[PDB]
Formats: structure tokens, C-alpha cells, sequence
């Protein structure tokens, strides 16, 4: 967690009621106290005595420290390496469908290559041996 | 411009070209208009590796020589491709097909590029996934002992910050344990 | 062995993202967990400055 | 009904107004993110802010087998099903691989056959300007 | 509905650590974490 | 999932764009033809 006007943990986490941001209770004393009570990045008017709550933390449950190895944290890690294998694969699958279909055609016009490249092979030969009895017939 | 396009679209393809073994499958295709092809094709991946080096081919390779030619026969040569097609096949009937090339040879038999339509040998596919499975192991290996010693590089540069969090979270335990105590005596004493 | 490779494929990846961004999330995770000892530490020590009010007092 | 990205039922489901199209928000929303803003399967962008529409429908009741009422036959599921899609993951990228070198070498013999047919267009318009030159010449009966 | 307020701060960053990188490292922590916490469930339970 | 109207798998799902809700399509639009084209749980004008 970050506090939002010292970029750092707040000692006394106080809410703001009215947008639900974390701010520390000195220093929104201090922007109020030199703005007028105004908001830091909005235009809307905070109240220190109704419009901020400060944060209680219950210290019932034993608290588990955020570490990597945490069950949430492995979940988390589970789902984020999930979500990026499942879209690296639909985006191989998208291309993978892509050059498929360019595959097809690629098949499809080189069969007809194969057609006209056999018909004008037929026609560069048939003129070959056309001209050839010509040249014998011109004595 | 004079060289191709269709390896410019990069593709990876093989830094190893056999231009004797490739002419002679070439002149040894029956059809004489798709023999031309081939050997056409074989010039043309002698001029690809040759000319254009990747990264682990072998340099030195010698050229072939084209003759020139001009772009308004080459589109009159497109033109003729252009009116000898034919309908064009759907894409759904493009999947339907691939999902049955699929289904007959599973994802496996198309991953592997050796499994050509007209291979039936039994003994052949053994030596192909042989052949396949030894060039996997080998980077098998080679990536493990790349990632163990990344591993042991990271261990290295990052355990003295690794060591310092138990301590932190000791520190934690104690501290909430002994916040426990302070507020349950906190209770007993202002009742009593 | 397909799978293997891939495994250890991602492994290698993300070591590689560690080795490039990874000390300065740690040195914000270990920053956070101190700060919350540092909360705990306050709240423990309010309590024992209330048991030390209540003794003198009485 | 499942979404367009992953094949599955969306554990929150929005939809793609311009075709109308199911995806996964966390998902679709990471790919734009990735992608810069781009719809997959289409080339026009997508506005996850707008364009975007979720379904507020009854919860799936999918089953919980009485083998899966265990975390150890859970382990394990959950350890072949990672194991079945990293393996479908690596075989469709070697596909992918495969069929692009399929097509380099197609494309190869489709430029070698626009070559032939150039060289033999040239050689057929040389006989014919060759062959014309030469009746000219001779004297038809 | 209104006496829920939600706050807005950024994510957390959790580091990952040198030997949790392959998934089987971090399959072997899920299982090793959920040993951990069921002893400690149980441990609190009789000592409750 | 199920339909907000019949409580089954619609074979032609739609959704009403306003409120964000499934339908089915015949239903749907036989229910805007007897109520004057307005959705079910909500009074505004549903178009068809």
C-alpha cells in the first residue's frame, strides 16, 4: 500500500468519505490548512471532522506476512500465468488459422501455377518444334 | 527487390541448404513443369543461404546467377495465375479439414514435420520420434544447466535480502503475541 | 519431455524477469512487512504505555 | 455458451457490441493491453469502457464430483489438467512452427513457378516474334 | 451496499523468490503452505 | 447459465444493451409484443 499525497505507508491511514482514497492525517491537515479543504487531484470540498475515517486494524487473526509463498500469492501467480499461456495461445491459434487459410490458398493458386505452367511449357514446345519444321521447310 | 520476399517474411526457416541434394530430388521429379519448379526453388533457397546468412548457417555459400526480368510480365504472369483460379475454399470448410487432418494424425503426428501424407512405415516414425526426441533432451539439458546456473547467479546476488525477511517476520510473531498478552491483561486489570 | 520443456521454458522466463526487476520488489515487500511491524509495534507499545498509566495511577 | 478467448464458461462475462461477441474481462482486457487496443479475430479497436457489456445472468452450478470432494484428487486434477494444456500449448506452437516452414517452402515453389512461367512467357513471345519473322520471309503457296 | 467503503490504492507487489520460478516449485510450496496452515488450524483448535 | 425470462439454455441468447441482462430471443420478443416493448424488472422501453 501507498499513501496517496506522501507516496509512502501512512502512520495513521485516515480515509476520505467522499472518494474512498487512502491519505495520512498530518499531511491532509496540512493540504487543508493551506488549500482550503479541498481535495488533492479532485475539485471536491473534504471535511476533516465528518468526511475522513481513519483505519482500524483488528488484530484478531494470526496476520500472515505478504509473501510470495502465501497460498493467495500462488493462487494470484496461478492465474496470472494462466491467463498469459491462454493468451499466448489464442494468439498462436489466430495466426496458426491465418496461415492456414493462407495455406489453402497458397495450395490452390499453385495448383493452378502447375496448370498454367504446364499449358505454357505445351506452348513454348509445340512453337519449338513449329519453328524447327519452318526452318527445315525454308530450304 | 530482386531477392525474395517470402523469406524476408522471416518465418524461421533453415540455415542449412543442399543445392546438390535438392537439384537431384528436382530433376528426379517425373513431372517436368513441377521439376522445373523445384529446381527453380532449389536456385532460389541456394540464393536465400547464401546470400542472406542467419545465424548459425554456414558462411561461403556460392550464389547462383539469375537472369533479369521485368515487373509488367511478372503481373501478366499474376494476371494468368489470377484467371486460372478457381472458387475459393470457405474458411470454415478450411478448419473443418484441418480438424479432421487433426483428428486422424493428433496434434503430436502435425507438430512433428516429419510425417508426410504418403508416410505409412511404422519403423520410420519410431526413428523420426527418435531422431526428434534426442534433439529434445539435448535441449532438455542445455536449458537446465542455463536456468540451474541463472538460478544459482540470482541465489547468489539476492540471498543477503532473502535472509534479512525471517528475522523481519520473527519479529512480526513476537510482536503480535506480545500485543495479544498486553490486551488481554489491559481487560483483566481494568475490570479488576 | 514436450512438457518439460515448456516448464522449464517458463521457468527460464521468469528468472530472467527477476533478474531484471526483481530487487526492487523486493526491497518494497520487505519495505510494507516492516511497516506493518512497525504498526504492530506502535499499537503494542500504546497498550503498554495504557498498562503503565494505570499502575502509576492507582 | 462460452467465451470467444479461452473456450470455457466466463467467471464474469462482457460483451463485444460490435459483433457481438462473448469474452473474459480480465482476459480481454490484458490482451488490449497487449495488443493496443485491437478486438481479436477483427482489426477494429475495442473500447473496454464502452463497447464492452457484461451479462448479469444466474451462477453456473457446476458439479463438484465426490472423487474431486478431496484436495488430493484436486492436486492432482489440477497438476494433468496444467500438465494436458502446457502440453496442448507447446504442441500447437511446434504446429505453428511447422506449418511456417511448410509455407516457406510452398511460397518457395510459388515464386520458383512464377519465375518458370515468366522465362517461358519470355521464350514463348521470342518463337512467336521468331516464327512471324519467318513466315514473313517465306512465300505461302 | 452504503456502509461498505472501498478504498483505492495500487497492487501490492508480493517478490517472487529464486526458487518458486517453475510451476512444480510453486506446486510444491501450494502443498507444502497448505500442510502449514492445516497444523495450524488443528494446533489451534485443540489448544482452544 | 440460465435465461431471466424461462430459467433454460436460450438457443438464440440476446441481450438487453440498457440494463445489461440475457433474454431469450423468441421470448423475448413475444414478451415486448404483449407489455408495449418493455423489459421484465425494469419500466423502461426495451426495442426489439
Amino acid at each position: 500500500m501507498l499513501c496517496a499525497l506522501s507516496g509512502e505507508i501512512p502512520e495513521e491511514p485516515v480515509v476520505s468519505k467522499k472518494t474512498g482514497v487512502l491519505f495520512e492525517k498530518r499531511l491532509i491537515l496540512k493540504y487543508l490548512e493551506e488549500h482550503n479543504n479541498i481535495e488533492p487531484g479532485t475539485t471536491e470540498e473534504l471535511d476533516p471532522e465528518t468526511d475522513l475515517l481513519p483505519i482500524k486494524t483488528s488484530r484478531v487473526v494470526r496476520p500472515r506476512p505478504p509473501n510470495f509463498t502465501s497460498i493467495p500469492s500462488l493462487l494470484k501467480a496461478f492465474q496470472d500465468e494462466w491467463d498469459a499461456l491462454v493468451l499466448e495461445t489464442y494468439t498462436t491459434r489466430e495466426q496458426l488459422a491465418r496461415v492456414r487459410e493462407e495455406l489453402a490458398t497458397a495450395l490452390y493458386q499453385h495448383d493452378a501455377a502447375v496448370r498454367v505452367i504446364a499449358r505454357l511449357t505445351r506452348e513454348r514446345d509445340e512453337a519449338r518444334e513449329a519453328l524447327a519444321r519452318l526452318t527445315v521447310t525454308g530450304a | 527487390r530482386r531477392r525474395t520476399q517470402v523469406m524476408q517474411r522471416e518465418l524461421p526457416r533453415t540455415a542449412v541448404v543442399d543445392i546438390d541434394a535438392l537439384l537431384r530430388a528436382a530433376d528426379e521429379i517425373e513431372d517436368p513443369a513441377r521439376a522445373l519448379v523445384a529446381r527453380e526453388a532449389a536456385l532460389l533457397m541456394a540464393h536465400d543461404a547464401a546470400k542472406y546468412p542467419l545465424p548459425g548457417a554456414p558462411p561461403g555459400v556460392k550464389p547462383v546467377e539469375i537472369p533479369r526480368f521485368s515487373d509488367d510480365e511478372l503481373a501478366e504472369a499474376r494476371l494468368q495465375i489470377l484467371m486460372e483460379m478457381k472458387e475459393k475454399p470457405a474458411p470454415e470448410v478450411v478448419h473443418a479439414i484441418w480438424n479432421r487432418r487433426e483428428e486422424n494424425l493428433n496434434a503430436l503426428r502435425l507438430g512433428l514435420g516429419y510425417y508426410d501424407s504418403d508416410s505409412e512405415d511404422g519403423e520410420d516414425d519410431v526413428a523420426n520420434i527418435r531422431a526428434t526426441l534426442e534433439a529434445a533432451l539435448d535441449r532438455l539439458m542445455a536449458s537446465a544447466e542455463k536456468g540451474n546456473k541463472l538460478e544459482k547467479k540470482l541465489n547468489l546476488h539476492l540471498g543477503g535480502y532473502k535472509n534479512r525477511a525471517e528475522m523481519l517476520r520473527k519479529k512480526l510473531g513476537e510482536a503480535h503475541a506480545a500485543l495479544e498478552k498486553a490486551r488481554n491483561a489491559l481487560a483483566g486489570f481494568q475490570v479488576l | 519431455a514436450y512438457t518439460a520443456q515448456a516448464y522449464l521454458s517458463a521457468r527460464r522466463a521468469h528468472l530472467a524477469l527477476l533478474d531484471t526487476h526483481g530487487k526492487n520488489a523486493w526491497l518494497i515487500g520487505n519495505w510494507h512487512l516492516e511497516g506493518e511491524v512497525k504498526a504492530v509495534e506502535k499499537e503494542l507499545a500504546e497498550t503498554k504505555r495504557e498498562i503503565d498509566r494505570v499502575s502509576l495511577a492507582r
